[PDB]
RNA sequence: GUUUGACCUCAAAUCAGGUAGGAGUACCCGCUGAAAAGCGGAGGAAAAGAAACCAACCGGGAUUGCCUUAGUAACGGCGAGUGAAGCGGCAAAAGCUCAAAUUUGAAAUCUGGUACCUUCGGUGCCCGAGUUGUAAUUUGGAGAGGG
């Protein structure tokens, strides 16, 4: 398939080619507004790995930060705008010296298509409400810095949770 | 309005800056009669519809449901190939004798390798233009590619004086323009 | 206009096909006329008659003046009109096509029809459809009150009729309807008085509907016409009650 | 509120303006000045859907031709509904006799396009299906061979029918070949045509099945190779009124070639006379007792045969009663005839 | 061909169907933050969760929580004091899904409308969506093709 081609030749970045293509569209998209809606992925490949499927249900918006993170204040700001959408993922486009732009992939719930399908049908489920408004996607687990390793440790939010074990005591019925 | 004054802004910002030589190998494209003649084979070999698919499986399920089982012979259907990674999965074999690609996609770069990677595989590859040209061919909207592989035996004759008359028309007059910086010249 | 390369060599291989069955049709019946049937395809000849894959029914040719109607049809495809047939449909008065003309078939009448059959449909008429045609369609070049006289008038006044036709005492276009389908006294008279004949196109044609229209008719017209090319071909013959219901 | 602009109700109902053009002479609606309330009756009709749809329809026609895909155009053209005008025929005419009250304009029409040439913006369907439905209405009038009234003109022949309550009068213009008005537009009266077809139709099915036989009629087509007339069609099973049905009883014609056979033939059904003219038999007479011809000199002068220039039966039936034929004899000169109205 | 049409984009709909907000907020999760307050987001739990792990052993084996490790290691004007974790015992135990090479001998996929039916749906038909990839198969513990 060609998908390898796309992944191979995405990882050169400021090869002629693709810097031209990133020079074009992001005067292209700083004619839009901060926020809109693509009409298909730029980079596919990047939203397939992410878990783009094309069907009805997937919206792709692209959104525009200025130089928290900014990747999750950029899924913050399509969050806020399309509640009716849960927010799949997002991924790095273009930037310039005055934002940075992403293409952030949202699935509605709504859609029968998503309603069955049983692969994505636990999006559906209202724990899933806002996750990058809890930080639950996967730049808000990288800034939470939630995986297993001794270069993970207790840092910033479960930093107040171990304060939490030295805050509180526990006793038991039978004093120990 | 915005749309029309960016879609006119469009074009000429991109005509202003030096393209990269991998680009405008696009629009050094095909001829009028070549692409004409193009068309005329590949709507001899155009794909079966929903529509003419549905209609032959109830011709022979109607066949199989009185039973009157006719007979077990069908030569093989042949069409165009049309699906992107379908196409550059029937390239790496090689099994594409006709490649026409479109010259424009609004993802260039879902495109932009396929003309070294046939011409490194050989394959007799064509820059169509439109899309939209090709998606009348084989009943999409749009397709952005097409491959051809297997031809009739009537067809086979006009299949390889098709290939000489590309490579004599593309291959021949474009190669080294190709490599060249293209635009760059202001609006 | 450049007009294009293909069209010029198009109308020259067609025209090499008509011009050879057109040599071919003239060595085979000068061989028939002159009666030196040595070395030839057939001695007698034939008749096709389409009718309702269809039934294509085929009959040896009667040496009878049979009242024939012809309807001029849209040559093939890219053709230049040779000047052998072009004489002809001169004389038939069968060029500006969707033209018919009421015809005497003799035998002298008969080996035209075997050269011109490439551009024209034949078949057995009906009274009714005569009587349709002349009653619906139909005007006369006239002589008359003060005109510059290249003028023309449809069929009302059987007095202007009875007028021209007193020495053959006929009156009443109902009696040149009954004299053409009679050819008892004089069919002749008629012909050359009825002298134009115009008929509609049948489909309208440009335009999303009518197109669909026009390929299908192209499709039946491609299984109804057939181009022997062979000089024994058979004379194709049909409904011309079928065919002017569509073009009456 | 009164008064609505044409182009404010013709963007109201979203409807092109020749299809609104369409609608108001389909269900009668009358003044580019509109009653409210009426299109507001409008703004809700199937047939302006299927209107709508029917433009969609052409639109995907154009996608499909321009794709070059003829089957899936095939596939659209046959799974296409049509619009049908028939329940506002019923609900703009309920009670049968006010359908009866007017048909009289409905027959005018259709006679007059039963007449005319195949043209481009007519087609031959459009008259084919007049000529049938035309030569339908005469052969039904000759079964209860009940009219009166007979009117000969430069301007026609106008016949009204005594037929389950009103005199009818339809007429028929001879069946010359007319030079085509370029003043006149087609898109009018091809409406008006197509609503009196479907009205007439459903009129003829209950005349038909009121009559007590079959609503198709059936004709031999060797019959009809003779004539194209109402004398085509059989005419199945599943008295007359004196003096005009069945006058002329047991009575044997010999039309001429000379004569117009049309009319006279249908005068002679309404008689319930035979008809015998050389024309017919030249297609291919031992009761014969008259001639109806129009000539100065006669041939063969049988004296047991009459010889009666056309006009008697022109007379007779607007009389009801027998007149003397030394006027009808040929070459003698005619009472100018004018008629009862 | 000054015509016609494919697209593509962008608008408009008193078009159809849906959905967001606010309250509460004990517990949970993010953001901000002083000498906690605040903000945002959920649920009956939430979070986390099936190793780019821990170890150095005769190795262990998703996450979670309890006891112990332990007031130890480590940190700290090594001052004030701050303050873990592996292992072990127990509670509970459950594993799975994508994204990469073609179905090309037939997009096999689905929303919607309509007609019916046994209606958290089913069947048919028709619009669409979709090859700039929806299905089946394969997630390393391999797997696939065949035999």
């Amino acid at each position: 398939g060609a998908y390898k081609y796309l992944e191979e030749l995405q990882r050169k970045k400021q090869s002629d080619v693709l810097r031209f293509l990133q020079r074009v569209r992001v005067w292209e998209y700083r004619q839009k507004n901060v926020i809109h809606r693509a009409a298909r992925p730029t980079r596919p490949d990047k939203a397939r790995r992410l878990g783009y499927k094309a069907k009805q249900g997937f919206v792709i918006y692209r959104v525009r930060v200025r130089r928290r993170s900014l990747r999750a204040t950029a899924e913050e700001r399509v969050g806020r705008r399309a509640a009716n959408l849960r927010v799949l993922n997002s991924y790095w486009v273009n930037q310039d010296s005055t934002y940075k732009y992403f293409e952030v992939i949202l699935v509605d719930p709504q859609h029968k298509a998503i309603r069955r399908d049983a692969r994505y049908n636990w999006i559906c489920d209202p724990v899933h409400k806002h996750r990058e408004a809890r930080g639950l996607t996967a730049t808000g687990k990288k800034s939470r810095g939630i995986n297993k390793g001794h270069k993970f440790n207790n840092t910033k939010a479960g930093r107040r949770k171990t304060w939490k074990r030295q805050n509180t005591l526990s006793l038991w019925r039978y004093r120990k | 309005p915005e749309y029309v004054r960016v879609q006119r802004q469009k074009k000429i910002l991109s005509i202003r800056l030096k393209v990269p030589p991998t680009i405008a190998q696009f629009q050094y494209t095909l001829d009028r009669n070549t692409a004409a003649e193009t068309f005329k084979l590949f709507n001899k070999y155009r794909p079966e519809t929903a529509a003419e698919k549905k209609e032959r499986l109830t011709k022979e399920a109607a066949a199989v449901a009185e039973g009157k089982s006719k007979q077990d012979a069908s030569p093989k259907p042949y069409a165009v190939k049309y699906g992107l990674n379908h196409v550059v999965a029937l390239i790496e074999n090689k099994k594409a004798k006709l490649v026409l690609i479109a010259n424009d996609v609004d993802p260039i770069e879902l495109v932009v390798f396929l003309p070294a990677l046939c011409k490194k595989m050989g394959v007799p590859y064509a820059i169509v233009k439109g899309k939209a040209r090709l998606g009348t061919l084989v009943n999409q909207k749009t397709s952005a590619v097409a491959a051809l592989t297997e031809v009739r035996a009537e067809d086979e004759a006009a299949l390889a004086k098709l290939v000489s008359t590309i490579d004599a028309n593309f291959a021949d007059k474009y190669d080294e323009v190709k490599k060249h910086w293209g635009g760059g010249i202001l609006g | 206009k450049f007009v294009r390369a293909e069209s010029i060599v198009a109308k020259t291989l067609a025209t090499s096909r008509e011009k050879e069955r057109i040599k071919r049709v003239s060595i085979l019946e000068d061989k028939k006329a002159k009666n030196e049937t040595q070395h030839i395809a057939s001695g007698k000849d034939f008749i096709l008659k389409i009718t309702e894959g269809l039934i294509r029914e085929k009959t040896t040719y009667d040496g009878k003046p049979a009242l024939l109607f012809i309807v001029r049809v849209r040559g093939p495809l890219a053709v230049n009109i040779p000047n052998k047939a072009f004489k002809i449909l001169s004389l038939l008065r069968l060029v500006e096509t969707n033209t018919g003309v009421f015809v005497k078939l003799t035998k002298n009448v008969y080996p035209l029809l075997k050269v011109i059959a490439p551009y024209v449909v034949i078949g057995k008429p009906s009274l009714s459809s005569i009587r349709s045609l002349i009653q619906k369609r139909g005007r006369i070049i006239y002589k008359g009150e003060n005109e510059a006289e290249p003028h023309e008038i449809v069929l009302n006044d059987n007095n202007i009729v009875e007028e021209q036709l007193g020495d053959h005492g006929i009156i009443c276009v109902e009696d040149i309807i009954h004299e053409i389908a009679t050819m008892g006294e004089s069919f002749s008279v008629c012909n050359f008085f009825l002298q134009p004949f115009k008929l509609n196109r049948e489909v309208s044609g440009f335009g999303s509907l009518n197109r669909l229209r026009k390929i299908k008719q192209r499709e039946a017209e491609s299984r109804t016409r057939q181009f022997s090319n062979a000089a024994t071909a058979p004379v194709i013959e049909v409904d011309i009650d079928s065919l002017l219901a569509k073009l009456n | 509120r009164n008064f609505i602009t044409r182009s404010q109700a013709v963007r109201k109902l979203q409807v092109s303006l020749a299809d609104f053009r369409r609608l108001c002479i389909f269900k009668g609606i009358y003044p580019t000045f509109y009653y409210a309330k009426d299109i507001q009756y409008l703004m809700h009709e199937p047939v302006l859907a299927k209107f709508r749809e029917h433009k969609t329809f052409a639109r995907k026609l154009t996608r499909a031709l321009g794709r070059g895909e003829v089957s899936s155009a095939k596939r659209l053209e046959e799974n296409r509904d049509s619009y049908t005008l028939d329940h506002i025929i019923k609900e703009r005419y309920p009670s049968f006799p006010d359908a009866i009250r007017d048909i009289d304009d409905a027959l005018n029409m259709l006679f007059l396009f039963s007449n005319l040439p195949s043209t481009n913006q007519v087609s031959s369907k459009i008259i084919n299906d007049a000529q049938k439905i035309c030569n339908q209405w005469l052969a039904y009038v000759a079964k209860e061979r009940l009219v009166r009234k007979v009117f000969v003109s430069i301007k026609g022949v106008y016949y009204q029918a005594n037929i389950k309550g009103e005199e009818v009068r339809w007429l028929v213009p001879f069946k010359f070949p007319e030079n085509i008005p370029s003043d006149v537009d087609f898109r009018i009266m091809l409406t008006f045509l197509e609503f009196y077809s479907t009205l007439l139709h459903f009129v003829l099915y209950k005349l038909y099945t009121d009559s007590g036989l079959i609503y198709p009629p059936k004709l031999d087509l060797k019959k009809d190779k003779i004539i194209s007339g109402l004398s085509s069609y059989i005419l199945e099973s599943r008295k007359y009124d004196s003096p005009v049905a069945s006058l002329f009883s047991a009575f044997v014609f010999y039309v001429s070639r000379e004569v117009p056979i049309d009319i006279l033939e249908f005068l002679i059904l309404s008689c319930g006379g035979n008809v015998i003219s050389e024309a017919a038999m030249d297609q291919i007479m031992s009761k014969v007792t008259h001639q109806i011809v129009d000539r100065p000199v006669l041939k063969n002068k049988v004296a047991g045969r009459t010889y009666i220039q056309p006009q008697w039966i022109f007379d007779c039936i607007n009389k009801g009663e027998l007149v003397p034929a030394n006027k009808y004899l040929p070459g003698e000169a005619l009472p100018p005839h004018l008629s009862p109205w």
